[PDB]
């Protein structure tokens, strides 16, 4: 009755009648197994892109994209060169801005992480006891 | 076990489909189980909507703090020869008060695991208010008053995300207790049901003694207990839904009623399911879903177009110019189209055609050998054709262009046979791409080859007609001589005039086709009417007995006109001097044999390709995003697609989305012209193709792997999450989205983008943890200014006109419940561990008790009290030389001594507490330095004491004052005596911290087993919280839920079903 | 990321030497994310190609080279030995050549007197079969873009640069004689090819020992000086976060001359 | 601001952040100060999820070197060009024989100091001709290079 959890959480006389038969004498003409194996990958949902988003603490997630997509395209169907490329397009787009871990949320760099920045900001003023 | 799917029952799957022409069932199971015994899967991250609950539906509990025991008069209840133990419904103690445990008595099949746990107020409760954004802070018993509001809002979200369940019917038991006659008391599931009967029914125990509990039960009424109402439909002999009296709370039963109302609006019926699957199948196969008549069935599926559109906008914002997240979707659509497609390709048709053509012994160059060595018929791979067929569906996200290596090298020239065949392959391959500048590329490829022999006018002095066709990719580069045909002079450029004219006549016209059903599935179409699918190729009704040579077909007509123009180029041998050999005969013969070839691929792309595209398209995880195909109208070509987060009436800083930063409409995709041309020139059907048989046999095992019934629920959770996020972010930070201003007395700060990003990320991961997801949800909204109001998507034409689409966001149950619990928190603030007002630090030494949560008015003072100095930011401290008193600076400019009544803000102490306590501690402890520190909201803890002994509070007060730091604050220690029924002796006590407004609301009762409370604070059982027991004139449905939350409400218990999605799939003759 | 140092790097020994620590970069965790790329062969190809061309063409070609995009040459036999390699084992022939010349390669006959095989072989050229075909006299600027675009590049000469050189035929046919990258790649010969390519500051051009790396860096500072990314050793350390003798680490000190002769501080030299 | 020890800077940077305990001259000045002029007060965002282009900050800074660096920035902004004019210049120099392409999209921003006026080219050319005087072995490699 109890359903298990997928992801971790915050706590962490009746005789035979002549209809039935089994020899069934038929093969599927496009097949069934090939269509099922084809539709597995179409059933697979789109991959998450959590990159550039803030993490749990407050920092960004620092996880060539067209080159890797073309390389996976060449790896997929028995090749060294790919017919379906994402770089080496004839169209110039030098203004391609993907999300990047170099930028924070608020218009600056991510050389220091945001938690370290806030820690230095509040450690700039402390006050100790007198002697 | 099988007939229960249809509903009729006798004495773990998701979908169960059965065929009608073969013995091959296909079932789906969830992907989490270990045993997938040759069954299909569910790869989509479905959320867990239906979640049952069996125990009590309350979220408040009554904990004792200081226990005691008294001499009673009546010890037990007696039978003839049996004694029955007395069980009090309330904790018998000296001081007992209400704390908050969500689901302390709750049998749950699948938990949300988003709990709100309150320790008793003698213990510390600071982690609930430092968990969220206090990631730096030292002094672990501390929290920041600037993010008190963020903590409270996230805690209320945790409360709402916990209380989403449904209630069970579990079982009853008839009673014959002399105080409860015949009332069918409900039995909880577990080992012992007699254990819960004392706590669930406060009126069952009668009135044996003389106590507050006893005369409260004497004040209550008797009939409103146990079962109140039941249904008239029953399976066997148990009701489907029942209405009972029990202890509960109005807040949680209101939240669960709203969640039930949502799902009851969501549910659907298998007749609409089989109508939908037939209309998606489009007459090639007919389904049916037989069932038995029943009412308690539920399947939460029917949703709205606006929710589909908002989920589509989030899915578009996922990508953000990343080729990795757009490659596998086009790849898998390509593989699926190939495996369903009846057409197969062999270039052996081309080889058998060109086998008879050869060239003599003395010859250097041969056109047929040139085109075979250029086409490479030995290669067998056709991915570019299928990816172009895929990209027809995703015009608006990805654009498909031809690779630049397919163009003639270094511009090319007309005098070269290899460049002529390159132009042939390119001119056939270009019309299948989703590039709006493809006709201009087809024109200017020729014009570049024709530089030197034929000329055109150019618009400026900058560019020349020898400018390559790779560059002309955006509609600000189309030449006027191409857009107006009459500018090209037919006396100078006859071949080029004919090429422009053939492009303007015989280019394939766009069209549109119906798919899915918008009646019950809805649609994610944004810029199209929600039932049509845009295509770049015209389509006709499909029959297989149409001739192969069919010049009414656009693609066959295109191949014929291109072959005829290339034959016209070869005709005279004027464009090729230096050819010392007559190649006109062999070239014309090869062009004729290419014009007449039995390729059934144009017939296929005309008839059977858009039908199977419309079959596949509604069953996709990422439903198609199309932007209109225009033929040659330049002013209506789309150029740029953007996503807007901000409002319409607000003038906000321009944060253009990253999809606008493309040269074409979307991400460029480079295809090969060779593979597209060979796939177009070679293709055949199987020689016994029956359309009904083939397409029924192809459509059955792919609808048996459907995903829409989980995709709709995921879109529900996405829309509810966006409408919750806009409310919470607009509540915490300043923006122009109006949400009702429920709590503002809790201090906060004007949140910038990083702070709002953190808060929204915690909201996101809390809701994903609640509904048990692992895929994306609202993460693309968190890259760049999450302070937003409503989503919108738009594109522009070439002439500047923009087409704006704003999906109307409907009302949302989660944000409705969050706003409701904020409204009730405004009055029931004390029960979550928070006090209002502020505090006064000052010595009071007396034998009087008054419970400093509720002080008398003689000790408090406002800003309007005379003789009170009001301070601000610029208080400075001078030392008094020669024995004179040191002075501190008033806001009004005066210097005042360390005496009297002051008013701080809390930040004033938080700046330099280390100097301030060193100056102030002796004056508070010995002198007269009563300081009122304006705080607004604060957590608090309680240190009880025996008032008949001496006791002091300076250690607690000084520890609090030392522990106050600039970045956080600890919980304020209180010191309140213990009420006793017997009279006590009086001992002096020194109290330093009192409140200023009333905060003694969380208290439940004092000395519960006593006749009266003499010394101490007095508080009987709260009559106002138990309305329907004490008030005779109150109807059982009445709740005063905004003012005071009630316990003991009227709860309706349910028992539904969730059958799997079954269908019988019948073929069509 | 790509970082360029003034040293001969290899994938094998440069980590055992501790090269970045030897420049002063503090990467003490040894989280082995700094993948190396061996540059022995490009330094030796630089040595061989400074024989044939001008150093201006050589360096200005070599600069614009994405070292992340993997590519490799494959050089060919000469034009009148390539047909002999196509004659024996006729299965290894690409489908581009000619159906008229393929049928004349694949047969068993000795082809002693060639009446039309002579014409089919003289009219044959390599340029319509193999698509890059760099040349012998190619003006080596275009080599680098050919290797940036594709991944296999055909050539007919020896004097090439940028990648390793694999043989097409076995060794008796000639008359002239994948890599793990983990996002913090370092190795010499900077690139202007991509953003995120960096050049190490610190040591002067005056004090580089290899003198070919020094020639290269003198040119890459005399042009392109505005568009480089000079980062200090500390910035490199923040981005990260058979023992030999006769190789000392070496620094220069920066003192000054001061007197305190009258009880007063005063800097003079 | 980047550095190994970035903790001590924030007291030096923003003098008006400190509280006012004493009647020291520093605390008298900070109490005389005006509160709202701290840090960021303007920015220029163009692309979602990219860096801001330029801001204006209230920080401690010599107005002399502010003016000098502002005039240097004005000089380089006068030299700034876009790639469309680069495309047109290279096409007109190529006489149509070599094409070049440039993107057509909202850029982030770029600073390419290349354009100067004709007077600088004329003065540099006069100095270069004055450099090469009556020598015939310094002009010989130029003609050999063009050959």
């Amino acid at each position: 009755k109890r359903i298990p959890r997928k992801t971790k959480g915050k706590s962490s006389p009746a005789t035979a009648e002549p209809g039935t038969s089994n020899c069934e004498h038929y093969k599927a003409r496009p097949g069934i197994a090939s269509v099922q194996k084809a539709t597995e990958s179409a059933e697979l949902p789109m991959k998450n892109n959590d990159e550039g988003t803030p993490d749990k603490r407050g920092n960004t997630k620092g996880a060539d994209e067209a080159d890797d997509a073309t390389k996976k395209q060449a790896k997929d169907t028995e090749k060294a060169k790919a017919q379906v490329t994402y770089s080496d397009t004839g169209i110039n787009n030098a203004n391609e801005l993907s999300r990047s871990g170099n930028v924070d949320n608020e218009g600056g760099s991510n050389q220091k992480p945001m938690s370290t920045r806030i820690a230095e900001a509040t450690s700039a003023i402390v006050s100790k006891h007198p002697a | 076990a099988h007939v229960a799917s249809h509903g009729l029952h006798g004495n773990r799957h998701i979908t169960e489909f059965i065929s009608s022409w073969q013995n091959h069932p296909i079932v789906q199971v969830s992907a989490d189980v270990e045993n997938r015994k040759t069954a299909q899967l569910l790869h989509a991250d479905t959320p867990r909507l239906v979640t049952w609950d069996a125990g009590l539906c309350t979220s408040f509990k009554i904990v004792p703090i200081v226990p005691a025991q008294v001499p009673q008069d009546v010890l037990a209840y007696t039978f003839f020869t049996s004694s029955y133990a007395i069980q009090s419904p309330f904790p018998e103690a000296a001081v007992s008060r209400i704390v908050v445990h969500t689901r302390w008595a709750s049998n749950v099949d699948f938990d949300r695991d988003s709990s709100v746990i309150m320790a008793p107020p003698t213990e510390n409760n600071i982690h609930l208010f430092k968990q969220l954004l206090n990631t730096e802070t030292l002094s672990v018993r501390g929290a920041n008053p600037l993010m008190f509001r963020a903590n409270v809002l996230h805690m209320l979200l945790e409360f709402v995300l916990d209380n989403l369940y449904l209630n069970r019917h579990t079982g009853f038991s008839q009673d014959h207790t002399p105080f409860t006659e015949g009332a069918n008391l409900r039995s909880l599931p577990g080992p012992d049901a007699e254990k819960w009967y004392s706590i669930m029914y406060p009126t069952r125990m009668g009135t044996p003694n003389v106590s507050k509990i006893c005369n409260f039960v004497a004040s209550c009424v008797r009939n409103r207990v146990g079962r109140f109402d039941r249904a008239q439909m029953m399976n066997g002999a148990m009701s489907e839904w029942v209405d009972v009296f029990e202890t509960s709370d109005a807040l949680t039963v209101s939240i669960r009623g709203r969640w039930m109302a949502r799902l009851a609006r969501m549910n659907i019926n298998p007749t609409e399911i089989e109508w939908a699957l037939t209309e998606c199948a489009q007459g090639y196969v007919t389904v049916t879903s037989p069932y038995a008549p029943s009412v308690n069935r539920l399947m939460p599926y029917r949703i709205s177009n606006a929710e589909r559109q908002i989920s589509q906008i989030i899915r578009v914002m996922n990508i953000g110019n990343n080729a990795t997240v757009i490659q596998p979707v086009l790849q898998d659509i390509s593989v699926l189209l190939q495996r369903i497609s009846p057409l197969q390709i062999d270039p052996t048709i081309i080889s058998n055609t060109m086998s008879t053509v050869s060239e003599s012994t003395t010859q250097t160059l041969s056109p047929a050998s040139s085109i075979l060595g250029k086409l490479r018929p030995s290669n067998s791979d056709f991915s570019s054709f299928r990816v172009a067929l895929a990209g027809w569906l995703y015009n608006g996200v990805v654009t498909t262009v031809i690779d630049d290596s397919s163009y003639p090298k270094d511009g090319g020239s007309v005098t070269s046979l290899e460049n002529l065949w390159d132009f042939f392959i390119l001119a056939l391959a270009l019309p299948l791409t989703t590039d709006p500048c493809a006709p201009v590329k087809a024109f200017m490829t020729l014009a570049n080859m024709m530089v030197g022999f034929e000329t055109i006018p150019m618009d400026n002095q900058i560019y020349t007609q020898s400018r390559r066709a790779s560059a002309f990719s955006t509609p600000h580069t189309w030449p006027r001589c191409f857009m107006n045909i009459q500018l090209i002079s037919p006396i100078d450029a006859p071949i080029l005039r004919q090429w422009a004219e053939i492009i303007h006549r015989y280019w394939p016209n766009p069209s549109q086709i119906r798919y899915g059903t918008p009646n019950v599935f809805g649609s994610a179409n944004l810029f199209t009417p929600p039932e049509v699918l845009l295509l770049p190729i015209d389509h006709q009704p499909a029959n297989v007995t149409t001739p192969t040579l069919d010049f009414t077909n656009e693609l066959t007509n295109w191949r014929a006109r291109v072959c005829e123009l290339m034959k016209n180029l070869v005709d005279n041998q004027r464009y090729q001097p230096g050819w010392t050999q007559s190649l006109v005969s062999s070239m014309r013969g090869t062009l004729g044999k290419l014009k007449l070839i039995k390729s059934m691929t144009p017939m296929y792309l005309q008839q059977l390709a858009p039908v199977e595209l419309a079959v596949i398209a509604p069953m996709l995880p990422f439903p198609p995003f199309q932007v209109p195909y225009v033929r040659l109208d330049r002013d209506r070509v789309p150029t740029m697609v953007g996503v807007t987060r901000q409002s319409r009436d607000t003038i906000t800083q321009p944060a253009l989305s990253l999809s606008t930063t493309n040269t074409t409409v979307g991400v460029p995709l480079a295809l090969d012209a060779r593979a597209i041309t060979v796939a177009l020139l070679s293709g055949k059907y199987p020689p016994d193709l029956v359309t009904n048989v083939w397409y029924a046999d192809a459509i059955y095992p792919m609808y048996a792997d459907t995903e829409v019934f989980s995709n709709l629920q995921r879109d529900v959770i996405t829309c509810e999450a966006v409408q919750t996020l806009v409310t919470l972010v607009a509540q915490i930070s300043e923006t122009q989205y109006p949400v009702d201003r429920y709590l503002d007395w809790i201090p906060s700060l004007r949140a910038s983008a990083a702070t709002a990003a953190t808060f929204a990320e915690w909201v996101n991961t809390s809701m994903k943890t609640a509904f048990d997801l692992s895929d994306m949800l609202l993460e693309p909204l968190l890259s760049g200014d999450p302070r937003m109001t409503q989503l919108a998507i738009q594109y522009q034409q070439y002439n500047g006109r923009t087409f704006n689409v704003i999906p109307e966001m409907p009302g949302s149950v989660i944000a409705d419940c969050v706003q409701l619990t904020a409204e009730v928190f405004n009055h029931e603030y004390n029960l979550f561990g928070i006090a209002r007002g502020d505090i006064i630090i000052g010595r009071v030494q007396s034998t009087h008790l008054w419970s400093p949560l509720a002080p008398p008015p003689d000790l408090v003072f406002d800003r309007d009290t005379p003789g009170v100095h009001i301070f601000g930011r610029d208080c400075r401290i001078s030392f008094g030389m020669n024995g004179a008193a040191p002075m501190i600076r008033d806001e009004t400019g005066m210097m005042v001594p360390f005496e009297g009544n002051w008013i701080f803000p809390l930040a004033l102490w938080q700046m330099n507490t280390r100097y301030f306590n060193q100056q102030f501690d002796a004056w508070i402890k010995t002198g007269e330095l009563r300081i009122r520190i304006e705080m607004g909201a604060y957590p608090y803890m309680l240190h009880y004491y025996d008032p008949r002994q001496y006791a002091n509070a300076w250690n607690l007060t000084s520890a609090w004052l030392e522990e106050i730091t600039p970045t956080s604050i600890p919980s304020v220690p209180f010191m309140v005596p213990i009420s006793s029924d017997h009279d006590i002796s009086s001992a002096p006590a020194v109290q330093y911290i009192i409140s200023t407004e009333y905060n003694d609301r969380s208290l439940f009762c004092t000395n519960s087993s006593s006749p009266q409370t003499i010394a101490g604070p007095d508080k009987h059982i709260p009559v106002e919280r138990y309305n329907i027991l004490t008030n005779p004139d109150a109807p059982p449905t009445q709740i005063q839920l905004p003012e005071v939350v009630d316990l003991y409400n009227v709860v309706t218990r349910y028992a539904y079903e969730t059958p799997p999605i079954t269908a019988v799939v019948m073929g069509v003759p | 990321a790509y970082i360029a140092v003034p040293a001969v790097v290899d994938s094998r020994s440069s980590e055992a030497i501790g090269l970045l620590e030897s420049f002063g970069v503090d990467a003490g965790s040894d989280a082995n994310d700094v993948s190396y790329q061996d540059h022995d062969y490009v330094v030796d190809q630089l040595q061989y190609m400074l024989d044939g061309y001008e150093a201006g063409d050589v360096i200005d070609a070599l600069v614009y080279r994405n070292w992340l995009h993997h590519s490799v040459y494959c050089l060919l036999p000469p034009k009148s030995q390539l047909l002999e390699y196509w004659k024996s084992n006729p299965s290894v022939i690409p489908d581009n050549v000619d159906r008229r010349l393929r049928k004349r390669l694949m047969l068993k006959k000795d082809l002693r007197k060639d009446d039309e095989y002579n014409q089919l072989a003289r009219a044959f050229k390599i340029s319509d079969v193999y698509a890059p075909l760099i040349s012998s006299t190619t003006s080596p600027m275009t080599m680098i873009q050919n290797l940036n675009q594709g991944e296999i590049v055909y050539t007919t000469t020896d004097r090439v640069i940028g990648a390793r050189v694999l043989l097409y035929a076995p060794r008796k046919y000639y008359a002239s004689t994948r890599v793990p990258h983990s996002r913090f790649n370092v190795g010499t010969f900077p690139s202007i090819a991509t953003p995120k390519c960096s050049v190490m500051s610190g040591v002067d051009i005056e004090s580089i020992p290899n003198e070919f790396i020094k020639l290269f860096y003198q040119r890459v500072k005399s042009i392109h000086a505005n568009i480089l990314n000079d980062i200090s050793p500390q910035i490199v350390s923040d981005m990260i976060n058979h023992v030999d003798v006769y190789r000392v680490d070496v620094v220069n000190v920066l003192f000054e001359v001061v007197d305190v002769a009258d009880g007063l501080r005063s800097v003079s030299r």
